[PDB]
C-alpha cells in the first residue's frame, strides 16, 4: 500500500491568486498513476487530472500538474470563483485527506452569547445549555465548558456554518448536555472561548437560577 | 453518455443490513470494474473495495472485510453494495465509481485488463443513517437573551430529538433574513437529530420588537411557532 | 521487423478415429505438428514482449471458445432472458496440445531467457515456426497440466503494485491434485499431498517477499460465481467444482500428511465463453477419476491494507485468457521485412 499525504490540508487563499495544492506519496511512484479530483459540497467528486499532467474534460488551462517521485502538486495559475472546493489526490487505491480552499480575509474575534436551558425543558428530565460563537475568522477556535469552575469533557458538541456569503466568517455553536439533575446540583456554567481576535480567552456565565 | 445512478437514502437500525442499488448505462457494464467509496459526513474519501461483474470476483479493503459485500445482475446493468452488521460508524455516503475504458474495440475486454484508478464516472451517491429512532417531531425550546457582544444582543430557538432530516427554521415568517444562522443538524446518540438557529438582533430592540423562529417537520406533519423573548 | 496482428494456424498429433473432442475439432482445425522444428537464435538482439497485451492471447481464446461451442452442448442455454435447447450427449473430453504456427510472411520470436518475468526486454531471443504445445485446459484458481519454470518460482503480474492486477504464478515442480468421484452421485473430491503443498507455499511466499517484505498470508476466495470461489475444472465430461479452503489458509512470518478437498459435479454452470448460463445432463455412473498436476495459481491481493505488517493473496480466475498467457507469455508474432 502506497500513502498519500495532502498539506496543507486548509489553504485560505483569493480571488485571482496563484495557489498550489501539495500531493506526496509515501514511496517513489510512476507519474502515470496520480489522479487529482475536486469535490463541492459532498457532491460526487469530479476528475481535474489524470497521469499526474492530463487535463481531464472541460479542465481550463489554468490548471496545472506537475511533478515526479513522491512529490506532486496541482496549480492553479489564477484562482477563480467557481475553483472553490475541497481537492482530492489519488494514488491507486489511496486517496489524500483532501485540501479545502477557503476565502482568506482579515481576523474578525468572535462575539460571545450563553444560553441556559428553558425551564420548558427541563421539565423533560434534559438541561441544554448553548455557547454561541458569532461571525469569526478565522476558523480555528476552542470552546471549553466549565461548571462550578470544573472542566467538562465529552458531553459537548460543536456545530458550525459554511463561510459566510457575504462577510467570509464562520459562526459555531456549542451544546453542553446534563441530565436534569446534573444541572440542578451546580450553579456557575460558563463557557470560555480561546481565539486569535482574542488577546486574551474570553469568558461568558450565568449562575442557574438568576436573573 | 456515461451514466451510473444510484438507490435513494436509507434509514436503517442498528444491526440491520442495507442494499444500494448502482444502475449503469451508457456502455457495456460487463467490461469495466465497479468501485465503492465510503465518506462519512464532513471527512475524507475511502476505497471499500472492486467487484468485477464479469464472474462477481472481489477485491475488498480489510477494514471493511466483515462488513462489505459486493455483487451484480449483469442482465439488468446494476452493482450492489450491501453493508451487513450496521453500527453508528457506517452512517456515510457511499458512491459507486468506475476508471476509464481500455478495450479499444478489442474483441475480448475484461475491467481487469484496465488501470481501474483513474476514476471518472461517480453515481450521485447514497446516504445510509443508522439509527434506532422513528419518525418524531421536534420539540422547540427558546434560547433567550442584559447579553451584548459585538454592541448587539442573540436569541435562537433549539430544535431538538427529530428524526429524520431535515427540519426548516424561519424567523417572523421568513420576513426576518438578515443576522439568522441555522446550523448543520447532529444526530445525537439517542438516534435522533438536534440543532440551533439563532439570530443578533439590537439590544435596544427587545421587547419592542416580537421574534418568532418557525420550524417545520414535513415527516412528522408538524409545526412549532416558538416566540423567543428575555425571561423578566 | 514489427509486431503485428495476423491469423496463426495451429497444429497438433490428433487422430481421425478418436472421438475425443478435441480430436474431433482439431482434425478439421489444425494440420499435423511440425516434422522439421528449428529455432533459430538471434545473436545481439534485444525485443520487447508484453504478455498483457499479447494478440496471440486473443486468437487462442476465440479458438478454444469454438471449440468448446462444438464439442460440448449443454442442453439448455440461459443467455439473458432467452431460452436454447437441444440435444445434450455426454462426451470423451480430454485436452491435448495444441501449437500455434506463423503464417508466410510473418515470424514467432520466442523468449530464451528463462528468468523473464512477461513484460520488458529480453536480451535472449530466437524465431520459431511454432510454439511448445498447449494443453487448452480451461480451470479456475489452479492451473493444471501447463508449463513449468526452469529454476525458480515466477510470479508475472503487469504491475503487482496495482491489486487489481490479475497475478500469474509458474511452479518449479508440480504438485498432483488426483480428484474422485465414487461409484450422493454429485459427491466428489481431490486428494493432495500436504508436504508438497506446503514446499510450494513456501516458494511462493520467498518470490512474493520480493515485492513485499512483509508477513504473506493466503486466505480463501471471498465472493464471485462458484467457478470462481472454488477450484473449478472438467474430467470425465463433468464439471467439478473443489473447495480450496485446505489449501489456502495460512501465515507465513520471517520465522519468529493428505490434504482433503470436497468438491461438487454441477449440471447448472455459468459459461466463461460469454455471459450465460447452460444447463448439462446429470451425472454419468461408474467411477470418475482425473490425476492432474498443478503447474501455476492466478492470485489477487487485498488492496487497502492501509498499515498493516501482511499483505493477503487469495485464489482468482475466471478470464481464461490468463491461463493462456500463463503458456504464450514468452511469444509474440512479427512480421518480416
Ligand atoms: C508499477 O507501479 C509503481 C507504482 O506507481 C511504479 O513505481 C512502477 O514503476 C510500476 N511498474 C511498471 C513495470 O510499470
Ligand atoms: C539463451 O538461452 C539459451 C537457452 O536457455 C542458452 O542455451 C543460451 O546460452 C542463452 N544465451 C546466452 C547469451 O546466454
Ligand atoms: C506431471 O509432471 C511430471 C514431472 O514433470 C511428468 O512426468 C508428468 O507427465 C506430468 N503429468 C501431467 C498430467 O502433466
Ligand atoms: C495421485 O496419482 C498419482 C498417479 O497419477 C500417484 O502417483 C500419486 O501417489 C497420487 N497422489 C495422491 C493420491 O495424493
Ligand atoms: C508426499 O510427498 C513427499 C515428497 O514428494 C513424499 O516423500 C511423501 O511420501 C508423500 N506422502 C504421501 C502420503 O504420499
Ligand atoms: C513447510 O515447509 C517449510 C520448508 O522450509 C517448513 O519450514 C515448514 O515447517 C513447513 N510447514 C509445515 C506445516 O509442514
Ligand atoms: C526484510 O525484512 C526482514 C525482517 O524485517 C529483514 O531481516 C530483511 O533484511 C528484509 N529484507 C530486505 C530486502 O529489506
Ligand atoms: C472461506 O473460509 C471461511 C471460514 O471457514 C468459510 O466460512 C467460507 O465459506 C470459505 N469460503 C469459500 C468460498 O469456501
Ligand atoms: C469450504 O470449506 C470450508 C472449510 O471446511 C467450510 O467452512 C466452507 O463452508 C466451505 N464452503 C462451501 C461453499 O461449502
Ligand atoms: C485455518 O487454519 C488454522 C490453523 O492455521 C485452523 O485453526 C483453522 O481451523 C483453519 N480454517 C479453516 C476454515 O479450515
Ligand atoms: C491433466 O492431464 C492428465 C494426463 O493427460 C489427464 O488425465 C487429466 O484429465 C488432465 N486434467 C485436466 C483437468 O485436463
Amino acid at each position: 500500500y502506497i500513502g498519500v499525504t495532502q498539506s496543507p490540508a486548509i489553504l485560505s487563499v483569493s480571488l485571482g491568486e496563484r495557489v498550489t495544492l501539495s500531493c506526496k506519496t509515501s514511496q517513489a511512484i510512476t507519474p502515470r498513476h496520480l489522479v487529482w479530483h475536486r469535490q463541492k459540497g459532498g457532491q460526487a467528486p469530479s476528475l481535474v487530472m489524470t497521469g499526474t499532467s492530463e487535463r481531464a474534460s472541460g479542465i481550463p488551462d489554468r490548471f496545472i500538474g506537475s511533478g515526479s517521485g513522491t512529490d506532486f502538486t496541482l496549480t492553479i495559475t489564477r484562482l477563480e470563483a467557481e475553483d472553490f472546493a475541497v481537492y482530492y489526490c489519488q494514488c491507486l487505491e489511496a486517496f489524500g485527506q483532501g485540501t479545502k480552499l477557503e476565502i482568506k480575509r482579515t481576523v474578525a474575534a468572535p462575539s460571545v452569547f450563553i444560553f441556559p436551558p428553558s425551564d420548558e425543558q427541563l421539565k423533560s428530565g434534559t438541561a441544554s445549555v448553548v455557547c454561541l460563537l458569532n461571525n469569526f475568522y478565522p476558523r480555528e477556535a476552542k470552546v471549553q465548558w466549565k461548571v462550578d469552575n470544573a472542566l467538562q469533557s465529552g458531553n459537548s458538541q460543536e456545530s458550525v456554518t459554511e463561510q459566510d456569503s457575504k462577510d467570509s466568517t464562520y459562526s459555531l455553536s456549542s451544546t453542553l448536555t446534563l441530565s436534569k439533575a446534573d444541572y440542578e446540583k451546580h450553579k456557575v456554567y460558563a463557557c470560555e472561548v480561546t481565539h486569535q481576535g482574542l488577546s486574551s480567552p474570553v469568558t461568558k456565565s450565568f449562575n442557574r437560577g438568576e436573573c | 453518455q456515461v451514466q451510473l445512478v444510484q438507490s435513494g437514502t436509507q434509514m436503517k437500525e442498528p444491526g440491520a443490513s442495507v442494499t444500494i442499488s448502482c444502475v449503469t448505462s451508457g456502455y457495456e457494464f460487463v467490461e469495466i470494474l465497479i468501485n465503492w467509496v465510503r465518506q462519512v459526513p464532513g471527512r475524507g474519501l475511502e476505497w471499500m473495495g472492486w467487484m468485477n461483474p464479469r464472474g462477481g470476483g472481489v477485491n475488498y479493503a480489510r477494514q471493511f472485510q466483515g462488513k462489505v459485500t459486493m455483487t451484480r445482475d449483469v442482465y439488468r446493468d446494476t452493482a450492489y453494495l450491501t453493508l451487513s452488521g450496521l453500527t453508528s460508524g457506517d452512517t456515510a455516503k457511499y458512491f459507486c465509481v468506475r476508471g476509464r475504458s481500455c478495450c479499444g474495440g478489442r474483441r475480448h475486454c475484461n475491467g481487469a485488463d484496465c488501470f481501474n484508478w483513474d476514476f471518472q464516472h461517480w453515481g450521485q451517491g447514497t446516504l445510509v443513517i443508522v439509527s434506532p429512532a422513528s419518525t418524531k417531531g421536534p420539540s422547540v425550546f427558546p434560547l433567550a437573551p442584559k447579553s451584548t457582544s459585538g454592541g448587539t444582543a442573540a436569541l435562537g430557538c433549539l430544535v431538538k430529538d427529530y428524526f429524520p432530516e431535515p427540519v426548516t427554521v424561519s424567523w417572523n415568517s421568513g420576513a426576518l433574513t438578515s443576522g439568522v444562522h441555522t446550523f448543520p443538524a447532529v444526530l445525537q446518540s439517542s438516534g435522533l437529530y438536534s440543532l440551533s438557529s439563532v439570530v443578533t438582533v439590537p439590544s435596544s430592540s427587545l421587547g419592542t420588537q416580537t421574534y418568532i423562529c418557525n420550524v417545520n417537520h414535513k415527516p412528522s406533519n408538524t409545526k412549532v411557532d416558538k416566540k423567543v423573548e428575555p425571561k423578566s | 521487423w514489427k509486431e503485428a496482428e495476423t491469423t496463426l494456424f495451429c497444429a497438433s498429433d490428433a487422430k481421425a478415429y478418436e472421438t475425443e473432442k478435441h480430436n474431433v475439432w482439431a482434425t478439421h482445425a489444425c494440420v499435423p505438428t511440425d516434422p522439421n522444428p528449428q529455432e533459430i537464435h538471434l545473436e545481439n538482439v534485444t525485443e520487447e514482449f508484453n504478455m498483457w497485451k499479447n494478440n496471440m492471447v486473443e486468437q487462442m481464446h476465440t479458438d478454444i471458445i469454438s471449440l468448446w461451442d462444438q464439442s460440448l452442448k449443454p442442453c439448455v442455454k440461459l443467455t439473458g432472458g432467452s431460452a436454447i435447447t437441444q440435444a445434450c450427449p455426454k462426451v470423451t473430453f480430454e485436452p491435448i496440445p495444441i501449437h500455434y504456427c506463423a503464417p508466410a510472411g510473418f515470424a514467432i520470436l520466442k523468449c530464451k531467457d528463462e528468468e523473464f518475468n512477461g513484460i520488458g526486454p529480453c536480451k535472449n531471443v530466437s524465431t520459431v515456426q511454432c510454439t511448445h504445445g498447449i494443453k487448452p485446459v480451461v480451470s479456475t484458481q489452479l492451473l493444471l497440466n501447463g508449463s513449468l519454470a526452469e529454476k525458480e518460482v515466477k510470479i508475472r503480474c503487469e504491475n503487482i503494485t496495482n491489486n487489481a492486477k490479475t497475478i500469474i504464478v509458474q511452479l518449479v515442480n508440480p504438485v498432483k491434485i488426483n480428484c474422485t468421484r465414487p461409484n450422493d452421485i454429485r459427491q466428489a473430491h481431490c486428494n493432495v499431498n500436504r508436504t508438497e503443498w506446503n514446499n510450494t507455499l513456501h516458494q511462493v511466499v520467498e518470490q512474493l517477499r520480493k515485492h513485499f517484505n512483509k508477513t504473506i498470508n493466503f486466505a480463501n476466495s471471498t465472493g464471485g460465481d462458484l467457478e470462481i470461489t472454488t477450484h473449478s475444472f472438467n474430467c470425465g465430461g463433468e464439471f467439478f467444482y473443489c473447495n480450496t479452503t485446505n489449501l489456502f489458509n495460512s501465515t507465513w512470518n520471517h520465522t519468529a500428511d493428505t490434504i482433503i478437498l470436497p468438491c461438487r459435479i454441477k449440471q447448472i454452470i455459468n459459461m466463461w465463453q460469454r455471459v450465460g448460463q447452460a444447463m448439462y445432463a446429470p451425472p454419468i455412473r461408474g467411477v470418475i477419476r482425473c490425476e492432474s498436476n498443478i503447474t501455476g495459481l492466478i492470485l489477487t491481493r487485498d488492496g487497502g491494507n492501509t498499515n498493516s505488517t501482511r499483505e493477503t493473496f487469495r485464489p482468482g480466475g475466471g478470464d481464461m485468457r490468463d491461463n493462456w498467457r500463463s503458456e504464450l507469455y514468452k511469444y509474440k508474432v512479427v512480421k518480416i521485412e
